[PDB]
């Protein structure tokens, strides 16, 4: 009886909708909620949880867990680069699958902090000093220890401290950049070398950790391009 | 401040519809294998899959919507002039009859949800609320369904969530007309627990978790290399 | 005049759906309800009734009235087992045809404690004991007297009472299990024999009766097992 | 469940219609509205602003900037014709391209006052008398300086002032008039003969200005007939 129109849309299944659904089962009485710990409602969380770095990327390198662990050579000439790379998350092969790039390749858009962490895997009696340097994007990679100190660095002294955290800013021109393919560097210089009782062998290693800071956001969702089938497994 | 974390959530991120099966079934046979069929398996598809997978109790409901299209095949039938087609997609629920047959008993489906759809309306959509007699549906589980047993390993019966069938109710005409269901996935009121790391290598079977060994990431050519 | 869209999910038939009908008769008076004795609002008053459990399930007794009587032995070795059977009310044969049972076979998930009472059809001057043993689920039937004695058990003695009430408790890892096919065991075992004036021909018999309590619910309607039909019945 | 009729409409595309249609992209955010300077909410405030009006549209000036600049010569017959162009910003060739001539052209109907802005470009020693003449709609052009001077009429003396602003009124029987082929005619004329330290050699210029008053309005929305194209550009 009530009058209605054709309203152009309708009889439409636009599979990005939020219409009600008929219920298959209902007058069924579903089990009660248990409080399982690790409640998670939003991926941030898995984000903001700190993953090591595979920084040893090198060639032969990304199949066994030597991946991970950054070289420190006993002798080397000093102002030598230990390690370095782009603060691509989505999108450098180093930052890629870690938590936080595992994240991001699920959206487009994204915008936040990077929090680096350092860990000095040495002996409690080696002592040294390293330059965490930071190049902001368009500037490009330090080539000498010089050039890393004029710009943003600090002083990792291995004896005081085994760990250096180092917060990445959101240099940006837009509110979110895309995740895939500028970002910056991370490059970190022989300011001395680590120095030891004088009677070891072996080398030590530096751990990588990368997070997200409480200002991180993603914005388009997508299909992770990690994953693929080419049919239904069953 | 703080830029919006509104899509980053477990409701956005899995309350996504995607297609997750399709299927053909015909409207005359030499058997009664007329039928469409779809265990409800979120093992899979390998994006949703690997998106459930990152936690390790889920507990959702299901909501699906079914593309169903006919078209009508090749030649030698003269005069077709088919009525409306109609179709019935019964849900099983964990425990129900199952059918063998086109005609099955099953199909009357004292019990079972069925839903009857004629083309040229809007796609049907059922909701199957979470049925489980335990607290939450588990992607992982390390433990075996009988311990006597070595292949039950990782299997419990409390993920069992039902068997879709699809059939024709009319022939139409007594020419070939094939359907496809095209079965869309689409979970509700998610809650997750205890979140995972994502799913490195790739899966090869829809029960197992077995993987072949792959790097932790691409290599590069030098530790200190920009490019 | 008022626009509507297709809403996927109309014009269709879903069966358990609870949309009003068009009344055929409409301006048609029924007649009045009477009231008439027995008012039944729920499945469970059935469920909550006694019924006498077939638990002399031998070949050649299920089609006479024998089925229901356990016979007790005149004279037979002490420890030795009365009867026994497992706690399956939808599933085992002893227990499946039983109103309970019967209830049960038309859901899929139920809950509850099964309520088993014993009596002694003897004479009012016999006298005797008996062990009702209940054996939790996974825990297996015992073997012998002892074992028996050892767990959950009630001495029933037949001089002081011919009823015995055993209250079965819900034992499971879920809120509700299947009715299809652990449960536990019940088994009853020769404490004494039993002891008349000595001039007695004929033996004893034990009635079983099975019941739900209060906290008895079942969840999954479906067809039960038993009934079966070709076709239409005219 | 609600009744509803078909209510002749539905099911109909309506080009001009105001539905509400289905977010492709929901649960997206957009980014924020940025404080861009320059903010026009109504094609009048383009309107409103004075434009460079040809009126040497002799041919062979059409494609140089000398279609903008009045002649005035250094010696001619006093009641001369300086220039003349009819009150037809919407159809005249000399106000048609102009920016209120270009906002006409999108439009079918209109309504308001022409502001015409006569600037003298020529030297600050300069001086003389322009009789610039307004003749009402079906009056005709006059045809001399005695006629001109007997109707709506300004003496701009160059010397006084190097600008003359002249507000056409609105005279039309109906409240909106086409923009399509009266509407009046201005006329300017020498009063005077241009007066200078008697040494220059080149003549001066009158660049002229058109704008919309306050009360300029235009309604019916169409395709403007300057741009054409024969397809899709790609």
């Amino acid at each position: 009886g009530l009058p209605t129109m054709l309203t152009p849309g309708s009889n439409q299944f636009l599979t990005s909708d939020d219409f009600q659904s008929p219920s298959a089962m209902p007058q069924f009485d579903v089990t009660p909620e248990m409080d399982i710990p690790g409640q998670v409602n939003n991926l941030m969380e898995i984000a903001e949880v700190d993953s090591v770095v595979p920084v040893n990327n090198t060639e032969g390198k990304v199949l066994s867990i030597e991946s991970y662990q950054i070289p420190v050579q006993s002798n080397s000439t000093n102002g030598s680069q230990v390690f370095g790379f782009p603060l691509m998350p989505g999108a450098s092969s180093v930052l890629n699958r870690t938590l936080l790039g595992e994240i991001l390749n699920y959206y487009t858009h994204w915008s936040g902090s990077i929090k680096l962490t350092f860990m000095f895997c040495g002996s409690a009696m080696a002592t040294g000093k390293f330059l965490l340097a930071y190049s902001p994007p368009g500037a490009g990679a330090p080539t000498t220890r010089k050039e890393a100190m004029l710009g943003t660095h600090v002083i990792w002294d291995v004896g005081l401290q085994s760990s250096c955290v180092l917060c990445i800013p959101w240099i940006s021109q837009t509110h979110y950049r895309y995740v895939v393919v500028a970002g910056g560097y991370i490059t970190c210089w022989y300011q001395t070398n680590i120095v030891v009782p004088a009677d070891t062998q072996s080398d030590c290693k530096i751990l990588c950790f990368v997070s997200a800071c409480n200002d991180f956001s993603v914005r388009m969702l997508k299909d992770t391009p990690f994953i693929k089938q080419d049919n239904f497994y069953q | 401040n703080y830029h919006s974390r509104s899509e980053s959530t477990v409701e956005n991120f899995l309350c996504r519809s995607a297609c997750v099966f399709y299927t053909t079934y015909r409207n005359h046979g030499t058997d009664g294998d007329n039928f469409g069929y779809w265990v409800i398996n979120t093992r899979q598809v390998a994006q949703l899959r690997r998106k459930l997978e990152m936690f390790t109790y889920a507990r959702f409901d299901l909501e699906l919507t079914f593309v169903i299209t006919s078209t009508q095949e090749q030649s030698t039938i003269q005069g077709q002039d088919s009525p409306v087609l109609t179709h019935q997609i019964m849900y099983v629920p964990p425990g129900g009859p199952v059918p063998t047959k086109v005609n099955s008993y099953s199909w009357q489906t004292s019990t079972n949800p069925s839903v009857f759809w004629t083309e040229g309306s809007a796609p049907p959509r059922m909701s199957i609320p979470f049925i489980s007699i335990g607290n939450a549906y588990s992607m992982f589980y390390d433990g075996w369904a009988k311990f006597d047993k070595q292949g039950t390993y990782g299997i419990n019966t409390l993920n069992n969530m039902g068997t879709l069938y699809m059939r024709h109710v009319n022939d139409g005409s007594p020419g070939p007309i094939v359907s496809t269901v095209r079965i869309y996935f689409k979970p509700k009121h998610v809650k997750t627990w205890v979140p995972r790391p994502p799913r490195l290598c790739q899966y090869q079977k829809a029960g197992n978790v077995n993987f072949e060994p792959t790097g932790v990431t691409e290599s590069r050519t030098d530790i200190t290399t920009m490019q």
